[PDB]
Parts: C-alpha cells; structure tokens; sequence
C-alpha cells in the first residue's frame, strides 16, 4: 500500500499521497454558509458549502474558518473539511491508506488526542501519525542542522535543531501571523478611503496583501521616500471596478512581523525572537545556527524579507560571524515535501499508531515516544 | 549486459511464422560511471573512430577522447576488436535495413548530444545557494544539436518548474542536485533510444504471419565475481540468485513429479526457501537495497553512517549477513554474504552517489516540444488512487526490481529448459585446460547447487531387471 | 613482533607502536551521552560518542571523564576509551600484541587488579606489564638519577630514582593537577561577568587556560603591576564571538600549583613538596638530586614554570648548592617515549606478563614479585 501525507495548516488545506515531489490539491479550509433565503424553488442548495467551491459562491456566504492558530475551534467544519479533501479532492478511501498529519508545536493535548480520535473513529484509518511542521520543513531543505522560522497563517514559530536533536527549552511560539497581518491592511486602509468589514472582502483584502505588499528593508527611509515621490503607488482591479491606488500602505503591512508593537502585541519582532531562540541554545552550536538559518511557510513570502532579516540578524550578533538565510523558492509547501520524504522513508514504518495500539491504550497513546 | 531474450513463433499448423525479440534488465550505470580498469559501451569508441571524418567535423566532436569527461574516467582504449570496420560493418547492416539513412544520421547527433553533457559547468551564485552557469559554448552547441533553445534549457536545469495543486511554482537547485539531474537525463533518453531501436528492429523483422505457441530463448549475464564488487555487480548477482531459486524450484516440482509417478513419495520440504533466505534480505523491506535506497533520500547520509546502518540492522539478526574477510591483501571490503556461489564482498564506496536518478520534467517538456525525432522517444514520461513515484523518489535499484518482478511475470508462465556453457582454458590452445577456472565456471553456473539437491535425496535410481543381471550374483 | 604502548592517564589517551619516535594517537579520554530526545528519524545516532568525536558534539553531550585521580571510576566508559583506542585510532588487533601500562604511584590495589583481569579477559592480549609514569619519564630524559615531577591532569606526585634505585620512603603524591586549576579559573572568571557552568565549556575554559595563563616569578610585583596598569590584559575568541579579556586572573590560576591554599587545600607547594622529597632522602646523594630535577606532564608546560621554581627551590635549599631544573620541550609526550624505549629493549623481553603465568597464578600474579 501506500501512505496518505495530509497536512490541515491553517487557511490553506493541502495533502497529497507520500512519495510526491508536491501535493496535488491545495485549496482553503473554508466552511460557508448562505446567510440569505433563497426564493427559486428546484433547485435545492445545499446548507453547506466547504472548501475551494466557497470561494465561487463568496458573495452569498459567510466564511468561518474552522482553525483560529493552530487549535481547531469548531470541529464540525474539521470533519467537513478532511471528508472533502478525502472523498471530492483525492477520491481515495482512506480505509486502506495510513494518514501522516501535521501540528504546531505548544499546542492542547486535548487538540492531539481529539484528531486521533476523529481519524480513528470517524474516517477508520488504518494508521496515523502527527509530526511538527518545523522538523518536516528541516526534512525538504536539504539540512540536519539549523534554526528553522516556520510563520504560516496561523502562528510564527521557531525550532532550533543540531544533528537531528531539537531543543524543546528554546522553542520560542509567537501568535501574529498572516491573519493579523490581513487584519492590520484592513485597519490601514480605512485612512485612504476604502472600507472593507464583510468576510468575503476578507478574501479581497488577502488577495492585495499577497499581490502588492512588500518588506522594506529601511523603514524611516522608505517613508521619507513615499511622502514626497508617488513612484511606489500601484493600482489594484476590484472584482467589479473602481480601481484603488496604495502608496506607503503597501510596505507598512508587513512591518507589523518586525514592529509588532503596531497592532498593540508586546512581544518583539521575528528578527529578535530569532536571535532570542539561537542564544537560549548552548554556546557550541550557535555559529551552525546562525549558519543554517531556514525559512519556509506563506507568510516568509514577501519579496525582500530575506535581505531584511539578514541585516536585522547581523545588527544583532557579534561581528565576526557569518550569516546565512536559507529561502528557497518553495517555501509555501516546504512542510508537505518534508512530510512526503518523512513518509516515504523505509524505517518509519515502525513508528505508525496502529488501530490495535490505539484500541488497547486508548486516545493518550500519542502523547508516548510516538509523539 | 542487457538481458536479451527472442520470442520465436509457430504457425496453428506447427510450422515456423515469425520471431519476436525483446530486451530487459539494462545496465545504466555503466553510462556515467565506469571502474578504472573497464571501458565503456563500444558506440563512444567507435564513433570516435577516424575512418570516417564527416560525422567528426558535422558533429563538432573533439577527436581526443582524453578531452571528454565521461569517457576518460574508464580505460581509454584497449585491443579487444579494431573499432573501425565493425563500426562500418554495423552501418551496413543499418544501410540494408528497412529505414533511411536519416535515422542513422539522428542517432549518431544524438549520442554526439549525450556526450557533450559532461562539458556543462555550474557554480554558486552571488549571496544564494543556487546554481547558475559559468560557461556555454557547450550548451549553445548541444541545444543547437538537438533543436533546442539554450536559455531554455540552461533555465529548465537550473529552475525547474513543478505543478503544485492548479499553479505552476519553480523550484532551487544547487550544483550536486543539477549534475544528478544531468547525468539522470542522459541515462534516460540513452535508454529510451535503445529501446526505440530494439522497436524499430522488432518491426522490420515482423512477418505476417499468425503467431501460435512461441519457444522463448533467454541469455543473460553470468554470476560474475571480482576482488572489487559494486553496486552494479550486485544486481547481476542478485538476478542470477533469483534464476538459481527458480531453477531450484523447477527442479524440485519435477522430482515431485517423478515420486509421485513411482509413488515413492517422501522429504515434500520445498527446496526453495532455503535459497530464498538470501532473497529476503535484498529486495524485502529492511533489506540492502531498501535501506540503501531510504537512505539516498535523507539529505545528510555518508557512507560510513551507511554502513553503520546495515551493521546495527542486520550483523546478527540476519542468518546470512557477516563480517567481510580480508584476503592476500585485497583492496577493501566493508560486508560479505553467502550465496548459491559461496562468499561474496561487496565495497560500499561509491554507492551511495550513483544510485540517484532524479529525472527533471520541465527538460522532458522541452524535449516533447523539439523540432527533432527525439520527442518520439520521450512522448511519455513522468487522484482516484494513485501512487506515482516523484521524479526525486527515483532510484535505480528501485527500476532493476521492478524490471526483474516484471520479467518473472513473463517467464515463469512458460516450462523452462536450461543450457550451460563453459570455457576449458582461458588461453586459445585447445586441449589444455584451467582447473580453477573450471572450477569457478561450475560454481556461478550452479551445478554445485544441483548436485547438492541431488545428494540430500536418493540420485541413484536402477532399475529391478538392471539390478539383478549384474547384483543377484552376490547371493 | 611489535608491543603497543598505551598511557591512559588521565584527561588525555596517547598510544602507539613500540619503537616510535612519538605517539600515533592522541585524544582526549571523554565519554558522552546524548541528553536530547531526537526529533528526527532514520538517522539512527548511537548512544554513546566516545574519543575525540565527543569534542566535536560538545553541544549535545555531556562529557564525563571515566578516571577522576589517577583511579578509575566508571570502568565501562574505561572499556569504551580501550576498545575504540584499539580498533579505531590504531586498527590493530591485540589479539597478537603484547601492551604496555601505565599508572600514577600509590593507587588503590584494586585498580590495578581489575585492569589486568579485564585486559586480559576482554581484549585477551598475549601479555602486559604496568610501569610507574614517572620511571618512564625519567627514561625518556636519558639519565639515570635525579626526581621527576610528573604533574598531569589528574595526579602530581614526585619519585625520587638515584642510579636506578627507587625509594619508595620518599615518594610524595598531591591530588592537586589541571583539572584543578580549570575549576580554580572557572570560579574565578564569574567575577568579572563570565559564567560557565555546562561541561560542553568546560572545556572552553580549558583551551583558555592552556593558551593564556602563565606563572609569575613574583606574585606582589604582578599584582601591583596588573593593579596599576593594564598591560597584561588579553583577549580571547569564544566560539560564538563576544570576544572576552582576562586581566589579573591571568597569572592567578597557575599559581594555585605553589599557593595550594587557594583551593582550600592544606597542603604544601609544589616547590615546598619537591624539596621535602629532597631532604627526606639520603644525605650523600642530595646533590645529584638537587642538579638532576626533572619536569613532565603537560601542568608544567606553563611559560615560566621553570624560573619561579628554580628560585623557589634556590631560596629554600642551601647557598653552596647548584640547582638545575631540566624542562624539555616535550614534556607532554616525555612518559610515551621513556615507555617506547623501555618496551625496546631486549633485556624487558622476559619481563612480560604471559597469559599461561596470569591464568596459573590468578589476578594477583601482578603485585607478586613478577611484576
Ligand atoms: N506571495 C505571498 N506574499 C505574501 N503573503 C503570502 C504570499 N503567499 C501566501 N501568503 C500568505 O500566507 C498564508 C498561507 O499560509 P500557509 O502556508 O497556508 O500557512 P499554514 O501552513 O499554517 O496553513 C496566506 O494567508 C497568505 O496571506
Ligand atoms: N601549555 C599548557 N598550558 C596550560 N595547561 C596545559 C598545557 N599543556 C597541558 N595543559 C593541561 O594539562 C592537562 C593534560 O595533562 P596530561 O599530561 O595529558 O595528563 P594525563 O597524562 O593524566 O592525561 C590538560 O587538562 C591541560 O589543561
Ligand atoms: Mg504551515
Ligand atoms: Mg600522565
């Protein structure tokens, strides 16, 4: 037989069977419904529209994401989306196929057990098992070393790893993500003059962030430069017209990831959990952290991100080292390759939660060695 | 190397109608990377011949075979045949044949193409670990070659593009991947036009007439045995255990059929899982070859850990696994097994590098968009329950196994008979003879084995009338 | 044949083949054990790094040195250190070579019984014979009489040899070596800002005190001058950059060797003890005693050790006596040399311990008079 790699993320369901150099269905994790009555009669629509369809029918729905970071909140739109992505995405039972998942790390116990429980009972898995985004995003980079920053639409975190052996005490978690970032265009574009607040202009909003904004890497520079030049202005095609024109809120969006203090958060930015997360390990290793810096997820997409880092990072550590950011291409699906090669390895094999196992032990077998 | 076997066909009358022709188990290895002792396939030697001085000079080829990377690494040249009227010879036997000369002329631009793919060079990039390209002179001649367009090709190895969900995204490269990449490529499309021509030849031999009940005739490789075996002396021995098992059972089912027509009947144990436990540990999960194929895949594997690996998997657990032995000061040696053949070292050097086949599918693109014959070779290569490999999860001992599996699917459907030739001397004098070469014949030929089944029973049967005409005198 | 010369000692194992003008193989005697967990699979890591790969994994081991003083106390991590010494650093079987020990004077009876019945049993060499590491120094020097001060990592003691009769009533042992000395500099570098506490930088601190300190010929005048002006002041390289400067604790980790009571220890100086050793031997001989001092070990390979001792030893012995201390460069390597030559030698060929006498006489053949 062969292995099942799904992969839930958050804001972006993507799965696809080991042994694949890229998943083959991608689409959100969205669960509509209609909010209006509906007068033609025949027709009969359906109560629930879930997945990449919500997305047709995004003026008539109201789109609730199941996941808020990382926990599932509304575990019914949970069963809706993983039915879909295994009956109408990848027409597979999943009687006959072991399903690898993927989970953030610092998150409920009860998270955990509840999914386990799902897929054994609900769906009759034969097998399964759950793996941290970070050591499968070190599995596709090529690396056995190295600090990997992992920041998706759910939640930024970090994951120091040496030699295939992680340090749990220097883990650092931070919750802004790329919905906060969504969150913060919405509040910042109010000042020019247009307002969005409905959830289907969520999807509008995302759709500018991920079109237009970029990283700046000076900030009081950039400003200076904006304030008197018009040259970073661009325009963007509304689904029905009225084209609307950002000038400096195009580069100030994604400064939230390096100045939280913005949206009122009192943690520090990216670039100084990073730095904070390499000096909480032991002095032998940081020059092979600093050397191996690994980014990956959606939201470390931003053209200029890296050089921005990079000299935030060197500002930081002492001179005489070298500092090396890692951002290939595919960051976005850097989780589900390492995810494939996890599974696709011979000795892994062994490592499954067995159907047996998990009758006999009942749901807190997963928090065992196999974690 | 390559396994030929010809299908010949009977008409319903049971007289003669048509030959069938086929190839299996073909070497690719022997492409990139020879010994230091070894040559080559015979079609780089030749073509280098200089005889014949058009194809030189419209190919653009370099005569000193010394310049070109894959070909120096072996031994240049040796006395075995004079190249060049075999190459002549083989051009008339191409030149009588059904097709025209521009075939011929594709199919030595194309293998000139498969040898300027060791010129590609590529270094690191200003601040990134990506790869870019120093020189292309080599490549502007080989897309010139081809059809192709250069920037396209450079820009299809060094940025591949993959399919992800409904978009196109592009992935990185660096130097080690683009040459496994490159080398990969250059085993597939030399494969593909072999077996094209294997096709082409099929078909010009094809009569019309109806095909009955065939008679299969089958020759490979023997079990070869040197002081430094490698990865591509342990598929052959590998598929010649696997024909010795199959004898093995063949011979058995037919003494089952002789007891059971004397009806003396006893000792029913199949003599084939006794061979077998030697099979289980190669193409079984947790064997050689799946440990050494899973560990290609992680990133950071090195030979010693590779090694280690095996040790702590199979030293002691397994029956047939064990210590090498170190003989009249041979070179190395890492593990040894037992076979129908006695006992084999193996060097884990090298392994690991050459059993990558990363095939790039934005360049097979390329080629099925070309203006030359050489789309019809690569036409088709690589929801609702699927299982396709990906083009990284490709490795060589994978492709030899399913090859294999998939030629006994053919063979055992068909009563085998089984022919062994041996050579008395290794010199040419005819009547003196080598006993320790004779002596390594019988044993890669298996007739060790035989006389050893043989033995474990009764193998001497005489009949009642025998017996007494030349016994009852005794008594 | 060939015999193998193997010196254990203490904090450094040196080997090699008889006759040899030097050790083949030199490394540190470190055992170490992963601490982590390991998050990723199919690497299979063995459980335990030993030799001088454990130096290189620094930052996920934790180093514990199976010999404390001179003894041992961990006798598997001693197997583990005797094993890989065999068959990795040399790649020679002892199944066919006689060895050669060596062991610090005054040690538990024990010890020495447990190594032979090991070394015999485990590793089943031919033959073997234990020598005291200070003889063989003394070999190693070319002289015939004279006291040798071997101070090492784990034992210093002084054995008094003239013409080649040892006097035992004379010997004098101090447990005071380099391993103190480094904690000595470790609990002295906190007050100026630098804590190490992991025993990963242990060794750190070791490297800076093998390439910084030195000793001082007067105490009072470094101290004034290091209190008034800041000539002595070094800086040092910490593998992860934040470069350090050691001022006045430069000189003051050495000098425990001559001021004990630093440590707390109530006994005398290495300069007080060596002449106690001097005076507690024969009257006729203590000339040649006093011209003939001999110095080893790398705890005495200090930049000016043998000045401040000489006017030590000087002041305290009598005006009409000449006083000469002999300080080779290879002080380190000088007891694997005199133990070279002393296993070439034809005459020590009837000296060797066979497997038949061990297995007629039991463990205790060694301490026999067949030593
Ligand atoms: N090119 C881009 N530029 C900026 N942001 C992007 C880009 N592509 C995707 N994103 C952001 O990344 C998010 C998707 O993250 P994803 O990788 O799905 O997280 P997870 O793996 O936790 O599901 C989207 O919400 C989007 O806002
Ligand atoms: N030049 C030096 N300066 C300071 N310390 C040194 C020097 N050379 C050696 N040492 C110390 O001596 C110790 C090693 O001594 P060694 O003679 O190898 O002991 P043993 O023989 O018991 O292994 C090390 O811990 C090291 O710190
Ligand atoms: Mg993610
Ligand atoms: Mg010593």
């Amino acid at each position: 037989t062969t292995a099942l790699v799904c992969d839930n993320g958050s804001g972006l369901v993507k799965a696809g069977f080991a042994g694949d150099d890229a998943p083959r269905a991608v689409f959100p994790s969205i669960v509509g419904r209609p909010r209006h009555q509906g007068v033609m009669v025949g027709m009969g629509q359906k109560d629930s529209y879930v997945g990449d369809e919500a997305q047709s029918k995004r003026g008539i729905l109201t789109l609730k994401y199941p996941i808020e970071h990382g926990i599932i909140t509304n575990w019914d739109d949970m069963e809706k989306i993983w039915h879909h992505t295994f009956y109408n995405e990848l027409r597979v039972a999943p009687e006959e196929h072991p399903t690898l998942l993927t989970e953030a790390p610092l998150n409920p116990k009860a998270n955990r057990e509840k999914m386990t429980q799902i897929m054994f009972e609900t769906f009759n898995v034969p097998a399964m098992y759950v793996a941290i985004q970070a050591v499968l995003s070190l599995y596709a980079s090529g690396r056995t070393t190295g600090i990997v920053l992992d920041s998706g639409d759910g939640v930024t975190h970090n994951v120091p790893i040496y030699e295939g052996y992680a340090l749990p005490h220097a883990i650092m978690r931070l919750d802004l993500a790329g919905r906060d970032l969504t969150d913060y265009l919405m509040k910042i574009l109010t000042e020019r003059g247009y307002s969005f607040v409905t959830t289907a202009e969520r999807e509008i909003v995302r759709d500018i962030k991920e079109k237009l904004c970029y990283v700046a890497l000076d900030f009081e520079n950039e400003m200076a430069t904006a304030a008197s030049s018009s040259s970073l202005e661009k325009s963007y095609e509304l689904p029905d017209g009225q084209v609307i024109t950002i000038g400096n809120e195009r580069f100030r969006c994604p400064e939230t990831l390096f100045q939280p203090s913005f949206i009122g958060m009192e943690s520090a930015g990216i670039h100084e959990t990073t730095y904070n997360s390499i000096m909480k390990c032991d002095i032998d290793i940081r020059k092979d952290l600093y050397a191996n810096n690994v980014l990956s997820g959606g939201t470390t997409m931003y053209p200029g991100i890296a050089d921005r880092m990079q000299k935030e990072i060197t500002a930081l550590a002492p001179s005489t080292m070298k500092i090396k950011i890692i951002a290939p291409p595919e960051r976005k699906y850097s989780v589900w390759i390492g995810g494939s090669i996890l599974a696709s390895l011979s000795t892994f094999q062994q490592m499954w939660i067995s159907k047996q196992e998990y009758d006999e032990a009942g749901p807190s077998i997963v928090h065992r060695k196999c974690f | 190397r390559f396994g030929k076997f010809i299908r010949i066909h009977f008409g319903a009358t049971g007289k003669l109608a048509s030959a069938d022709i086929e190839t299996y188990l073909l070497e690719k290895s022997r492409v990139i990377f020879q010994l230091k002792a070894e040559r080559d396939y015979h079609i780089f030697y030749q073509i280098l011949s200089n005889k014949k001085p058009e194809l030189l000079d419209m190919l653009l080829i370099t005569n000193n075979p010394y310049d070109y990377a894959f070909i120096s690494q072996g031994e240049t040249t040796v006395a075995s045949i004079d190249d060049a009227e075999e190459l002549m010879a083989t051009d008339n036997a191409f030149d009588v044949l059904g097709f025209t000369s521009e075939e011929k002329n594709s199919m030595y631009k194309l293998t000139g193409a498969i040898m300027h793919f060791g010129n590609m060079k590529f270094k690191l990039k200003q601040r990134e670990e990506q790869a870019e390209p120093d020189g292309t002179e080599e490549a502007d001649k080989s897309a010139y070659l081809m059809g192709l367009n250069s920037a396209d090709l450079l820009k299809g190895l060094c940025h591949p593009r993959v399919k992800v969900g409904n978009e196109y995204v592009t992935k990185g490269q660096n130097v080690q991947q683009v040459i496994y990449a490159t080398g990969a490529l250059a085993k597939a499309v030399y494969e593909r036009m072999f077996n094209w021509m294997v096709t082409r030849i099929n078909a010009t031999l094809e009569t019309k007439q109806p095909r009955q009940y065939f008679i299969g005739v089958l020759d490979i490789a023997g079990f070869e045995i040197f002081d430094f075996n490698s990865f591509e002396q342990l598929c052959i021995n590998f598929t010649n255990e696997k024909l010795q098992q199959f004898f093995n059972h063949h011979m058995f089912v037919l003494e089952q059929e002789e007891y059971k027509k004397e009806g003396i009947e006893w000792t029913f144990i199949d003599f084939g899982m006794d061979l077998q436990a030697c099979i289980d540990l190669i193409e079984k999960p947790m064997g050689i070859m799946s440990i050494l194929e899973e560990e290609c895949m992680f990133p950071k594997a090195t030979d010693m850990t590779f090694k280690a690996k095996l040790f702590d998997n199979h030293l002691g657990k397994s029956a047939n696994f064990q210590k090498p032995r170190n003989i009249k000061g041979k070179p190395e040696a890492h593990f040894s097994l037992i076979h129908y053949a006695g006992i084999v070292d193996y060097n884990i050097i090298g392994w690991l590098q050459k059993n990558k086949d990363p095939l790039n599918e934005t360049v097979v693109g390329l080629y099925q968009k070309s203006s030359l014959k050489l789309l019809s070779t690569l036409f088709a290569n690589y929801g609702k329950g699927k299982a396709k490999k990906g083009s990284s999860f490709q490795t060589v001992s994978a492709l030899h196994r399913e090859n294999l599996n998939k030629l006994m699917t053919n063979l055992r459907s068909t009563h085998p008979h089984f022919v062994r030739c041996i050579i008395p001397n290794e010199t040419k004098s005819p009547g003196v003879m080598d006993n320790p070469l004779v002596m390594h014949q019988l044993r890669c030929n298996g007739v060790l084995e035989g006389i050893r089944i043989c033995r474990k029973g009764f193998p001497n049967r005489i009949l009642y009338g025998d017996f007494r005409q030349r016994y009852r005198i005794l008594n």
